[PDB]
Formats: C-alpha cells, structure tokens, sequence
C-alpha cells in the first residue's frame, strides 16, 4: 500500500502490510491519494 | 462571436463560461474537461529479455588433442579441458587412455520468450496534446474529444472549439523511458549494446526484432566435470531479472503533478498542471438578442445558508420578477462563487433558489439573472467536516 501527495512533490511512500495497521495520513495541500491493495485508491482533500 | 477563454485544467471542473453578446441574450456554457491525453514521442533503444546461455554440444575429443574454434556469435567461447577422461551411462567415454581434451563452446542467445519479453528503452521525444471535455450549453451537455493542441477543430452543437496547448510540460515524460511489460519505468538506457554488467540492459537489443544484441554478462565456462561430462559455465545474474525484480514504481506509483500514468501508448491522464485554453466559436445566428429573452428586474438575493465548504454551500433565493416566462441564465458575475445551476426557469414574480459554491465568509457574490446584477450577502461560517473526496470551490 502506497501514499503520495496529490500534486506537484507526491513524496510516494509505499509499505507492504502484513498486520493491522494505523495509518495516519497527512492532508495535503493537493490531497492525499493512497492506494492500499490493489483498488482505486482513495484521494483525501481536506475542507477547511 | 467568438468566446476564447482559458478553463483550469484539471479533471471535473464545472468551467462556467458567460458567453454575454453585446446587444445578444446572456449565455452561459458549462465545459469541463475529462481527460487530458499526454503522448509522448516513443522512440526504442535498447530491447529487454533475459538471456540465455546456448552452451553446445560437448567437444569431447576421446583420447584426441583439442582443436580450438572462434565462436564468433554473442559470447562464444571454446575453452580446453585437458585431461579428458570422462564417463557416461554407458561407461567410460574415452577409449583412450590420458591424452582425450574438452572442447568446451558456448555461445549466447536472447529470450525465447522474447515475444513476451518487452523492455522498450523507449529514448522519448516530445509529446502529444488530447483532450476530450463535455460541454453544456443551449441545454445540451455533450461531450467531444480531439487532439488538444489547437490544430484542429472540434464542432459540435453549431459550436466550434479550439481546444489546446496547455500551459506546461512538467508530464509523466521522463528522458528516456521504460516500458517494463506494461510499466512506465523513468530509467537510464546505457549503450545500445554496450551494457555493462548485470544491470536492467545486460542483454541489449538495438531491435527490438532485430538479430544483433549485446550482451557481456561474463558467460565463462569453468573446468568442465571431473569424470563426468558436464560444462560448467558460469555467468552472471538475470539483470533482465533484476530490472523486473526491482520494477519499482510505475507512473501511478511515481505520479508527479497528480499525473495519472497509462501504457501501450503511454498516455498522460490527468496531467493536473495549467489551464486549458478554449475556444468556442460560437454561432452568433443562436444567440437570441436582448430583447428577445424574459425582462427579469426586481429581484432580492437573500443567502438561506452560508456553509464555507466544498460543496455548493451558498443556497439562496432571487426574488425576482420575469417579464415573460422562460429559462433565463444564472451567471456567476462575481469571481468566487460557482453557480450550481447554469440558467433557471423563471415563470414570472418568484424566487429562483439557486446554490453556489465558495470559499470565502463574507461573501457578496454578484449574479447575472440573465441581465440583471445582485450582490447578496453571506456569513460564509466553515463546515463541520474535516476531509472529502472532491475538488471544491
């Protein structure tokens, strides 16, 4: 499952997940999209 | 006439355009794109399949002298064994005594799934602008698709469209790209059959159905098999192996700008960066004069609601007094508030209550009820949700 920011600098993290799991992600200013398996992966934006 | 104008680039914007003719009707038109298509100027170098070590037949001279050969293909190699004495299934393979010798030749060879072997070192030139976007205007939301660099044109709906350029090129391009199989790989392509060793490109194909490939992977033969006939050749690691082994991110695991990355052709969906300049040429022959429209004066804009969210927050009504009845267009005349309808049915003295969307608190968003101006007021307070899934206003 991988995380990176919705625009310019993603910062593309990315960890194989073995156990359960708490991630805390960070709203980014262009979002959030993570892809977690092998779906869609969700797109954070945050409302102010 | 003709309405040129410059929607943000970004997927599933409603672009509101007021196609206001002087002395016509108010017009509106609501455009947004759905995908933007980068394409770039594919161009193979290097060919990429794992490579397979053809070693030949055993030379064993049975009490002879070893004769040498000049493999002259892709890592041939003879090499003497002296000291042949070896022994098969049948018994010992040297009638002889002492004086047998191993010819040992070994050759290279490319993937026999070469076919399924696709490494493209696709060295890229530039790329490709298209774009297909909907449009809703004359009440018709329809879409229309076209190579988006504005060399060509778009006519729908009596409308033309000169879509495209856009603004940059910060784009899932890289250099010299890699197609690994289905993957856009971002990678440095080495010498086009001058590879150097074990690396993604041991084995380089300046074809891609071509018959000459590089390949210096050290395919040495050993000292062959005390007793046994056996050619240990040892050479090195898949590097075709390992470049698939280490794929690493494709383009939507490497997505710079939100870029959405696909493959065979290697298209740029959702390049968010700049904005896309439109341009509707509009059939002036459709758009009905001022005074053909219902006189809509006497209107009161009272805000129901200001939520400061994403979501068409600013729900207010427009008292407001048609002269005949119609559907008369709403037109966002201020900057921040996005219209959530494009043009209303006023019947006659009623209240159109129409939503829009903004950021700001104090808002006083002024709308075009189809000629008329009104600046209302809203105490825009923030909304109790944290996080979305949408773009906003």
């Amino acid at each position: 499952l991988s995380y990176r920011n919705m625009g310019e600098e993603p910062n593309y993290q990315e960890e194989w997940v073995t156990h359960k799991k708490e991630v805390i992600r960070t709203v980014p200013t262009e979002g959030l999209e993570v892809t977690w398996g092998n779906n869609e992966p969700y797109k954070y934006w945050p409302q102010l | 006439y003709e309405h040129v104008t410059v929607i943000p680039n970004t997927v599933g914007v409603p672009y509101k355009t007021l196609v206001n003719r002087p002395g016509y009707s108010p017009m509106v038109l609501e455009m947004e794109l759905l995908s933007v298509t980068l394409e770039p100027t594919l161009s193979l170098d290097y060919i990429t399949c794992e490579y397979k070590t053809v070693i030949p037949s055993p030379y064993v001279k049975c009490c002879g002298t070893a004769e040498c050969k000049d493999k002259s293909l892709p890592d041939y190699s003879c090499k003497v064994f002296t000291g042949v004495y070896p022994f098969m299934w049948g018994g010992a393979y040297c009638f002889c005594d002492t004086e047998n010798t191993q010819l040992s030749e070994a050759h290279v060879e490319k993937s026999e799934s070469c076919k399924t072997e696709f490494a493209s070192a696709y060295r890229a030139h530039t790329a490709s602008a298209s774009a297909k976007l909907r449009v809703l205007y004359q009440g018709n939301n329809v879409t229309v698709s076209a190579y988006a660099n504005g060399d060509h044109a778009v006519t729908v709906k009596d409308a033309k469209f000169i879509v495209g350029p856009m603004s940059s090129a910060w784009t899932p391009f890289d250099n010299k790209i890699v197609v690994y199989k289905g993957d856009v790989y971002n990678m440095d392509y080495p010498p086009f059959g001058a590879g150097r060793p074990g690396q993604f490109g041991d084995i380089q194909s300046r074809t891609p159905e071509s018959e000459d490939v590089y390949a210096n992977t050290q395919l040495v033969l050993q000292r062959p098999s005390a007793g046994t006939v056996h050619v240990p050749y040892s050479q090195a690691p898949s590097g075709f192996k390992y470049w698939l082994k280490e794929r690493g991110a494709s383009l939507q695991h490497t997505a710079p700008f939100g870029c959405q990355i696909a493959t065979n052709p290697v298209r740029a969906m959702n390049c968010a960066v700049g904005n896309m300049p439109i341009s509707i040429d509009i059939p002036d022959a459709a758009f009905t004069r001022v005074v053909d429209a219902p006189s809509l004066t006497d209107m009161s804009c009272e805000v129901p609601a200001c939520t400061h969210s994403s979501d068409f927050g600013g729900v207010a009504i427009i008292k407001y007094a048609a002269s005949k009845k119609g559907k008369c267009a709403v037109h966002s005349m201020t900057n921040a508030v996005t219209i959530r309808e494009a043009e209303i049915e006023v019947e006659g003295n009623s209240q159109l209550q129409i939503s829009f969307s903004t950021a700001l608190a104090s808002a006083e968003f002024r709308v075009q009820v189809c000629s008329t101006q009104v600046h209302c007021a809203a105490e825009c307070h923030p909304p109790k949700d944290h996080i979305v899934n949408y773009p906003a206003s």
